[PDB]
């Protein structure tokens, strides 16, 4: 238990365990570009290399026991809203009573497994529910078409398929797979540092200052890969008619006593595009075999113009809305919070004008009238109340509770106002 | 009127679970039913709870 | 002390004209419209000389043989697989280009790594494209509004 | 614009009925009502 002791003490010593991993990965990373077979050398110390063999081991090490504090860290709380989720679910529809999860919807059907384990609500504290529903809604059924759907020497004595039920919930957490990634990401280049240094994509995750700058983008990428999809179809179309008719304005030919390449093959006049004319950017009319008289001309004269915008305005409206319109998004959504957190309460939710006719009074009426956290220090005080010793109040809001309903909440209906 | 303890305020003030009440607050001026906005602000509280059940035995 | 200094060598007085700065009232606010901005500006490029430092060791792996500096070979030839270089080549050259990369590369007409060549330039492009247009225009217009 | 127009809606959809076009304020002085006020008061395909 000294271990299970010391297992809490990187309970205890996560993050600061998470910022230092990407401390060595820089000096990791940063003499990477130190290296030349393949030689690395040394500049200023004695055993520089060899300090390497050090870091990659001790590296790996350190992205172990950070998933392990973080094990009973998130999981612990993850397990338990997916757990808080089946007993809320199966007591208000009772969907393995009756409605048995559809063709889709995996969740509650990995769960189809959850059921009968016999040690099932383990951090829910409410246990008697695996029987309640079985005296609410098993009442209208047979009790054991019920209960036969509910309810050392330690190799064979747990709830076995529990845990192997809790797996497939824990994989779909994406940061458990993201560190267990990170952890896969340091066993193989460790073992070849060529590969070592996609540690540093951790910087993602990495200051959260950051990542208003992907969200920035990333909630938009839905309509980005369209666009991109738009555009390879456009050349695509774009290469055809010069493939039809100027194939012979297409040299990569130095001279033509070279072996002169034209671009009238199966399938790589397309590719020669969109790998030159779109990373050419100054128009495709610096690339072909430049004309000066022909009647062609004509229409290749036309044919960059036409293209030189469709350079131009394509990629351009591609990117710019998602760099700005993409953005003032975000400028609003943090504006967004600011005005029910200043003009309305949140809990009443009324408004500035009457919790500051009186003076200085709208804050703390936000401070006092619904100063929101008291609720939650207030329903922790009711959980470790006496039911026998409640209140009239402590009974009342109990019951609402115990319902799910909540209506005893000042909805927009404050005190003061029915007042005088 | 009621009690409110200590150490549950001690559990309460870390800027970790503070901030996932920001977050929180950011997500819920954002969508959600608002018949059900406190419903799930209920289930935010009774797992925020929970966490800070979580936060005493360390 | 600006003034003793570059009075006492003309090589290096001429930036008192640095105190436009706080000269035009007017100006003003056009400095403070990215001022406030640049706590964010420089993880932006920050991230910038990473991903290229991600960028060049694939090559550098893969493709330094595509990596001519050099006049014909006959010349004394340059590669980029030394100490490091490559990379700074990279910056320099790549990210001073703009036209892409695949214009300074030793370029294709027959490789089978020309494939991976192909693909190399083009999700460079974009990370020339939609990186330092999404650094730069909300910094000259999301900063602007 | 089309930020905005998609926006656009967002308001009295929200706001006011689309029929008697009033205010959530009316219709939530009754707890959870406006949104009901505008699926009984008003509910308007039943109009149709
Ligand atoms: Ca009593
Ligand atoms: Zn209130
Ligand atoms: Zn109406």
């Amino acid at each position: 238990a000294y271990q299970q002791k010391l297992l809490n003490y990187f309970a205890r010593n996560f993050y600061n365990m998470r910022m230092l991993a990407l401390f060595v990965a820089f000096a990791i990373n940063f003499i990477l570009l130190f290296y030349k077979v393949h030689y690395v050398l040394e500049e200023s110390s004695g055993y520089m290399e060899p300090t390497l063999r050090i870091l990659a081991i001790l590296h790996t090490v350190i992205s172990f026991f950070c998933i392990i504090g973080y094990y009973c860290l998130k999981v612990p709380l993850v397990i338990f809203k997916r757990e808080k989720e089946v007993a809320r679910k199966l007591e208000f529809d009772g969907l393995y009573i009756t409605e048995q999860p559809s063709e889709d919807d995996i969740k509650g059907q990995w769960d189809r497994l959850v059921i009968n384990t016999q040690s099932f609500p383990n951090n829910y504290w409410d246990k008697f529910v695996k029987r309640k529903v079985m005296d609410k809604y098993g009442e209208f059924y047979g009790r054991d078409r019920i209960s036969e759907l509910l309810g050392s020497a330690v190799l064979n004595s747990i709830d076995v398929k529990y845990q192997m039920w809790k797996l497939g919930v824990v994989f779909t957490d994406n940061s458990f797979l993201y560190l267990a990634w990170y952890m896969t990401m340091s066993v193989l280049g460790h073992y070849n540092n060529f590969f070592f240094a996609a540690h540093l994509l951790d910087i993602a995750m990495g200051f959260k200052t950051l990542r208003t700058i992907l969200s920035s983008v990333t909630h938009n990428g839905k309509q980005l890969v369209l666009t991109v999809g738009l555009l390879a179809v456009v050349v695509y179309l774009y290469t055809v008619v010069a493939f039809n008719f100027f194939r012979k304005f297409y040299n990569k030919s130095e001279d033509g006593d070279t072996p002169d390449m034209k671009c009238d093959d199966m399938l790589t006049c397309y590719m020669f595009h969109m790998y030159v004319g779109v990373r050419a950017g100054g128009g495709i009319g610096d690339e072909i075999e430049d004309p000066a008289g022909d009647e062609y001309e004509i229409y290749r004269i036309i044919f960059d113009i036409t293209f030189f915008f469709f350079v131009i305005v394509i990629l351009l409206a591609i990117i710019q809305g998602l760099i700005i319109d993409a953005f003032g998004e975000l400028r609003d959504q943090q504006e967004q919070v600011k005005e029910d957190m200043e003009t309305k309460c949140f809990i009443c939710g009324i408004g500035n004008d009457y919790f500051d006719t009186v003076p200085h009074g709208f804050e703390t009426h936000t401070l006092q009238e619904h100063n929101l956290a008291n609720y939650l220090f207030f329903l922790m005080y009711l959980i470790n109340k006496d039911e026998t010793e409640h209140t009239g109040q402590e009974s009342y809001v109990w019951k609402m509770y115990q319902e799910r309903c909540w209506e005893f909440f000042p909805a927009g209906d404050c005190f003061r106002k029915q007042y005088e | 009127y009621f009690e409110i303890s200590e150490s549950s305020r001690t559990q309460w003030e870390k800027p970790q679970v503070k901030e996932s009440k920001r977050q929180f607050i950011f997500d819920v001026v954002n969508e959600g039913g608002e018949k059900e906005k406190m419903e799930l602000f209920v289930n935010f509280c009774e797992d925020t709870i929970f966490e800070m059940q979580l936060a005493a035995q360390i």
